[PDB]
């Protein structure tokens, strides 16, 4: 699967993980301060989420 | 007639592009400006458990 | 049965118009060395790529000899490759809907409303006659030949 | 009304044969909006300067959906230049007089002897269609199309 | 899971080869050996109309 | 009418073995908030990569709370990609066929020979639930759940 | 005589776990050339070195059909080497004493208590289906499929 595509998937995977954790941490902050996960559909975490730790 | 290399013929060469467009990551509001130690930061971080 | 006939193959050539709007005609003829059956596809001629029929003239000899003839010829574009011999290819009724020309020898020109609205295609489509009704008692080595005028560079 | 087609405005193109005698054809068509009415003139297309009709083919849809249809299309040459928008422009009954096509789908060809006797003139005359009789009742998006064959080097 | 580019996915690059395979010409029999201008040739050629 | 699970959309993931011949399981579950109706297709989970089911353990609760129960679930491998939300995606009857669990509620394991002879595929295939017979009185808040013992690197 | 599947002869490799107590499965199957008969020993697949079965799923496709079927399968562990063609090797009733599957097409699971009590032996051993009773009529081409779960590090 790394030969059928010219793009190297390892570097893109690392970049996507970095952006993923950026989004996850800021949306974690926004739900905890606000007090509910609500209805936002772009949040990483699914609905019916009641705190992680 | 005339040689036509039609749209669906297998010889119709394509060229894939090296540049890969990427979604821009969502900007994060709570940068280092807010997350700081001491009393006067909106979201303070407790440093007791960092090393111990 | 799909009956290949010269023009559909690479044997005889159909001419491209050159220039725009230049009416171009070639005579696509077949010597049917067999008797047409209830269901046949007779690939008469090749409508060259990127060209539309302007006027279609069907020239056909007597196909049925028995009393109360019922042969009907349907001339239409049959989609697929230029001359690939498969029974999967099926034509329609564009240049002719249901022709009475089969009952006795004669010539009937294109009279369907949709005959002149054929759209372009970048590849060599083919024109095919389907006998859509029973040959009845008759038929022998005869000739069916349509004379369709196609123009390139249409809009 | 002077409902002009794309060819009259120059948006589309009309072909000209390079050599004298080459029968050239372009499909003059309009997808007219509204309804046909008594006395309106549809400027379908323009035959080039040195050119005479060689065969005229008129195909239309059902331009009236009613009881006892009575629409009668008349097509002919118009007077003024191609693009000038003046209601003071009249057609004739040269190519088709009381064509009585439009009650059914149909395809009609030139029948009057004056269709083939048209005289040439150096400037781009415009072929227009005038609905002579009433449109009976009702027609919204049905299209009218006329196919002309013209040669350039006649004598 | 795990990424699979799979088969037939518009990402799957295909390389077209430039070399042509040619159905070579049938070797001719009546070559320059047989065709001659003299009497002793299977196929005689008459130059009485090549310039007149 | 797809009721997509968290597994199909891509929120909750599915494990993949890192060694051939290594049974891996993840209970695919939904919480459908409407009473199932005839023709509904439920996309429980995705069967990742080159894997084949070995044992299927359905875990549906009481879906009919009326009189004589009628619901008959059946599961299979849906055709299209895992994430597309097209209503027109078919469901097979491989792992279960007219399974009668859900009328009373409980656990039923694979009892059809087709459940173990699944063929591999290089893409990701999503396991779907189709309710063959409409419930007499559907139950609203109950949950259905299927468990796959899919193993990679088979022959 | 011994009918060997691909797994015993070594053509098709068998999986071994790379962890302690990691459940591993493989579809031990054979396609039966000619028809089964009483006393036939089918050497389905090889149980790996130190592993012991933890659950065995047997599925067959209607071996004998006919009427009043009398076929009964009997699978177990053979004392012989991995793939030696010695006709003196015997099959014990460890996993399935009398499967009574193959009378009609279906799937049966290990039920006898002796299935999970197999002791480990440092050498490979071959799991063998023995047809205890002759089949009525019988069929040719029907496959015997055994799905074996074993853990490679039990105490």
């Amino acid at each position: 699967s790394r030969k059928r595509t010219a793009h190297d998937l390892r570097k893109t995977g690392r970049d996507r993980l970095g952006d993923y954790f950026y989004q996850l941490t800021d949306e974690l902050f926004f739900m905890y301060l606000s007090g509910a996960r609500g209805i936002n559909k772009d949040f990483i975490l699914p609905t019916s989420f009641t705190g992680y730790a | 007639s005339s040689t036509v290399i039609a749209f669906g013929d297998p010889k119709a060469q394509k060229k894939w592009s090296s540049e890969l467009a990427v979604d821009i990551r969502k900007k994060s509001y709570f940068e280092s400006r807010f997350i700081g130690t001491s009393e006067n930061a909106v979201i303070q971080r407790k440093t007791e458990v960092e090393s111990d | 049965a799909l009956i290949q006939s010269d023009f559909a193959q690479g044997i005889r050539m159909t001419p491209v118009p050159d220039c725009a709007g230049d009416v171009t005609a070639c005579r696509f003829d077949i010597t049917l060395k067999n008797a047409p059956a209830a269901g046949d596809i007779i690939e008469l001629g090749v409508l060259p790529g990127n060209a539309v029929p302007v006027e279609a003239i069907l020239d056909v000899d007597d196909l049925d000899t028995g009393g109360a003839p019922t042969i009907t010829l349907d001339v239409g574009i049959m989609s697929g490759p230029v001359g690939k011999n498969d029974p999967a290819r099926t034509c329609g009724n564009e240049l002719f809907a249901a022709s009475t020309v089969g009952q006795a020898g004669g010539v009937v020109r294109a009279t369907a409303s949709s005959a002149f609205r054929i759209q372009k295609a970048e590849d060599h489509r083919s024109v095919g006659v389907k006998v859509a009704a029973g040959p009845a008692t008759g038929a022998a080595g005869k000739t069916i030949a349509l004379i369709l005028f196609y123009v390139q560079g249409t809009s």
